[PDB]
Order: structure tokens, then sequence, then C-alpha cells
């Protein structure tokens, strides 16, 4: 995204964070309907991606703040 | 055992006094997931639960044992990720997830010893047979006991009886 003005790169990070927050809620809801005892491997797999999403979301929050000159 | 591997690491990082010598007895090889084995090794190198460190100091100590940015980030992640169980049930939950791992490992050692004994006679191999069978009795008895212990993990917030 270096070929974009910062305000555009920033809105795209904002778009992504908002959508991902909603998808993170979707995934957490799915995990709440699964037992890690009866479905440990599936639960672990999905949980791993939830955590990766959460980490990426935090990074996008920081990029949007930086690019959009938040104070 | 991928789910209990992750929970065992979180337990060692957040509650090393509860994780205790059982955790420290768990082998790295039993951590089948390679990034988990690397966290397990870092904890061993940092001194294990017996180092008597906890909190931020403990986490820093563990991170100091790795030069991998990935392993280092995973230590931080597992150091703060919630163990989703009631506080009063945490000691048995931790014992339970460690028992899952131990059980699996003991299973392998038990199978190996049985395969050796099937090649031997309790008559011709006398004392040697007694010694190796005594080893088997000890693991089989402990395995049976763990199967009962492993029940603490059923208290996970997302498990329902």
């Amino acid at each position: 995204d270096d070929k974009l003005p910062r305000y555009i790169a920033g809105v795209l990070a904002r778009l992504q964070e908002v959508w991902l927050g909603r998808q993170i809620a979707e995934v957490k809801s799915k995990l709440q309907r699964m037992s890690p005892i009866e479905q440990g491997d599936e639960y672990h797999a999905l949980f791993g991606d939830l955590v990766a999403m959460e980490a990426y979301r935090r990074s996008l929050l920081e990029q949007a703040s930086g690019d959009d000159l938040h104070h | 055992t991928l789910w209990p591997q992750r929970e065992a690491l979180k337990s060692a990082l957040q509650y090393p006094a509860l994780a205790g010598p059982v955790f420290d007895a768990l082998t790295v090889e039993g951590f089948t997931h390679p990034e988990y084995a690397a966290v397990r090794a870092a904890i061993d190198t940092a001194g294990g639960t017996s180092a008597g460190l906890s909190g931020a100091q403990w986490l820093d100590m563990v991170r100091q044992q790795t030069t991998s940015t990935v392993t280092s980030a995973l230590i931080s992640e597992l150091g703060v990720e919630a163990i989703q169980v009631d506080d009063d049930k945490l000691p048995r939950y931790i014992a339970g997830v460690l028992a899952r791992l131990q059980e699996v490992w003991l299973g392998r050692q038990i199978a190996e010893v049985k395969s050796k004994l099937q090649r031997m006679s309790p008559i011709e191999q006398g004392d040697e047979y007694h010694a190796l069978f005594g080893d088997l009795v000890a693991m089989e008895a402990y395995r049976r006991s763990l199967l009962e212990q492993a029940s603490g993990d059923d208290l996970h917030h997302h498990h329902h009886h």
C-alpha cells in the first residue's frame, strides 16, 4: 500500500478492522457452540485462526490510527 | 493432543506453581506441534516451574531463551490468553490437561515394554522378567490413575456434560 495516499491506505485498514471484528465475533460464537473435549482438534484449529485474526486486527487498528493521523 | 498442549503451555506460563513437577516431567517430544515444542523447550531452559518465578518476570525469562520472533510472540500470547475455567476448578483443570499429555506418552512407553516382554519368558528370563514387568505395572497403574485425573479438563467453559 505504499502507492496510496495515507488517507486511502488508512480507510482500507479501518474497513478491514471493522469487518474483521465482526468476523471475530462470528468465530468466537462458533467456538462457544463446540466442546474442546469432544472436538479438541477442530476446536484448536478454529481457535488458532481466531487468535491470528485478533492479532492482525490489532495491527490494522495501529495502521489505521497511524495513517489517518489519529491523536 | 493439540488442545491440551496449548492449555499445558498456558498453565506453565501463567500458573507455574500449579503446573508443577508434572508439567516439568512432560517431554518436549510429546508436544507434537512444533511451535508448542519450542515454547516447551524455552520453559525447560528457563528452569521449569521449579525456578519459582511467576508473572511478568517469568514470561520475560522464558522469552529470553528464544531468538525466534515467532516463538517469542507465542510465549507472550500464551502468557496472557485466558484459561477459560472457574478459578476454583483451575488446579484440577491444569492437572487434567497435563494428564492427557502424560497418558499418551505413557501409552507409548507401555506398548514398548509389552513388546519386549512378549519376546521373553517369565521362566527363562527370571529376574529380568520381574524387573521389566515391575516397570510395566508401575506405568500401567499410573496410566489408570491419570485416566481418572484427566477428568479435571472437562470443566472447560466450552464443555458441557
